[PDB]
RNA sequence: GGGUGAUUAGCUCAGCUGGGAGAGCACCUCCCUUACAAGGAGGGGGUCGGCGGUUCGAUCCCGUCAUCACCCACCA
RNA sequence: GCUUGAGUCUCGUAGAGGGGGGUAGAAUUCCAGGUGUAGCGGUGAAAUGCGUAGAGAUCUGGAGGAAUACCGGUGGCGAAGGCGGCCCCCUGGACGAAGACUGACGCUCAGGUGCGAAAGCGUGGGGAGCAAACAGGAUUAGAUACCCUGGUAGUCCACGCCGUAAACGAUGUCGACUUGGAGGUUGUGCCCUUGAGGCGUGGCUUCCGGAGCUAACGCGUUAAGUCGACCGCCUGGGGAGUACGGCCGCAAGGUUAAAACUCAAAUGAAUUGACGGGGGCCCGCACAAGCGGUGGAGCAUGUGGUUUAAUUCGAUGCAACGCGA
């Protein structure tokens, strides 16, 4: 309910999965969906079509909460940066702003020396 | 063809109904070069199905081709070639007596189109609209 | 011999108001998987633990048996 | 005695040069919440792990540790190791500007002394990340490894210790001499700065290259050309930078440094091929799409093998097996 009439979409696209979470500007959330949360566990869950169909399920089940326009917040590289707002304007609802809020430490904590 | 394009050297159409598609079909159902014992079974099965459908002749299998047409694996030439191949190799498995009648029962179940032809179609057609990632 | 949940596909099991019982894990057979992974496809051995009681309708609730399994068990 | 080699003064300039002290911001993790529900994360694919006790995500408030994006660049400083947020205190160097000042004071330097990355060691802290040893899950035939999940010593600081490397430019130090080209940095004498610019002279660095030199690759005013001084070092591979003795030390180990024994090669560069689970470009029924077959049934032929008196001999991956017939 509550007729919020404005929203915030956090997205986090990893190298193997994408998550989408819906909230207000104030941080309390409504609903969320993952690329894992549409089936196909494993390799195929990191795909942009999976990301947009996860957005299809994500816009579902938050429908009755009264949302028209929203802002976009983007974390992590991959396919989720590019195949989510296509599903969102397939839903048609207008985008206020798109923000890349990918966390960048200024070469702070030491990463692994991985990938041999 | 690492190098060349097709020219698709053509053939002669059907004698009676004049369909180049039916000529390609009797080329399909042909084994060891027998158009005559192909076409006797073909025209006998088609003249059974015309009575058993109560409709025209060419639309009676235009329906039976469109409803067994898949999407991908794709180009329409391979679509309407694999469709006829599917009907033949579907009727090959049936436990009936003769080839024309097992083809007729296959086309009947492809008329009330939950037949073994669309059963064979809807595995690759099931991968379609379920694995739409690859490009 | 006392209480209650409980006995249901091969398994633990789960879905309930007197209305259309199963998603997942296991067994054997193909296109694809270069091959074993993955995928869909269609392959199933409910007599829902038994008897009777029901209402214009039973896994559905009740009476008992049987039977895996939880609590405490006297003083004299 | 002289002043050109080194040195001083005055003005300056650039700079992650060094030691100490403090501070700021993004982020990882942890603590406590609020929202919100069935997953998060992981790989080539899976699994261990966290999650209905509510994870991941998500907004806030806090704690603590470490390193400072972008500027950043064959850009600068230092003799070498090396040094990056900002500010403050102390401090060493390089270069430029014309003068003034002493008068060969200089070069090199075994032994000597000092510095010296990372790992480690003793003592006291701190411990957020990352991570040797370890445990589990994976792969595998096997996996004491590559991958994942964690995670102790360690990486930080204070003081001390061993003083090692592909510590490289595999090129010791100083001074001078013989053509060029294009950059980057930092100075100063000048230009109507009357145009971000361009003109000379200095310092340093990076690249292409002439003669020369070298066995070739290549070096190429910063030489591996031409000289001069001084020092360290090599004498075939292997034993071996091992032992024995000494010196050093908490040990780990370092430094100096042999002999017997064995071989006639070991190596540097370069050429021509071959190969590459090296790249680019192609070609073929090589593969994909088809269609019909074999291997499974009975028989013909042939090989291997066995036994027999002999089962004549030859051919053996394709490219021998209805072959010499
Ligand atoms: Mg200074
Ligand atoms: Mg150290
Ligand atoms: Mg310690
Ligand atoms: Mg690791
Ligand atoms: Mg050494
Ligand atoms: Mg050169
Ligand atoms: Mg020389
Ligand atoms: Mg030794
Ligand atoms: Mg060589
Ligand atoms: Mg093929």
């Amino acid at each position: 309910r509550k007729q919020v009439s404005d929203g915030v979409a956090h997205i986090h696209a990893s190298f193997n999965n994408t998550i989408v979470t819906i909230t207000d500007r104030q941080g309390n959330a409504l609903g969320w969906a993952t690329a894992g949360g549409s089936g196909f566990r494993g390799s195929r869950k990191s795909t942009p079509f999976a990301a947009q169909v996860a957005a299809e399920r994500c816009a579902d089940a938050v429908k009755e909460y009264g949302i028209k326009n929203l802002e976009v917040m983007v974390k992590g590289p991959g396919p989720g940066r590019e195949s989510t707002i296509r599903a969102l304007n397939a839903a048609g609802f207008r985008i206020t702003n798109i923000t890349d809020v990918t966390p960048i430490p200024h070469n702070g904590c030491r990463p692994p020396k991985k990938r041999r | 063809p690492r190098r060349r394009v097709i020219g698709q050297r053509k053939i002669l159409p059907d004698p009676k109904f004049g369909s180049e598609l039916l000529a390609k079909f009797v080329n399909i159902l042909m084994v060891d070069g027998k158009k005559s014992t192909a076409e006797s079974i073909v025209y006998s099965a088609l003249e059974t199905l015309a009575q058993r459908s109560g409709k025209s002749e060419l639309e009676a299998f235009e329906v039976a081709l469109e409803n067994v047409r898949p999407t991908v694996e794709v180009r329409p030439v391979r679509r309407n070639a694999l469709a006829m191949r599917w009907i033949v190799e579907a009727a090959r498995k049936r436990g009936d007596k003769s080839m024309a009648l097992r083809l007729a029962n296959e086309l009947s179940d492809a008329a009330e189109n939950k037949g073994t032809a669309v059963k064979k179609r809807e595995d690759v057609h099931r991968m379609a609209e379920a694995n739409k990632a690859f490009a």
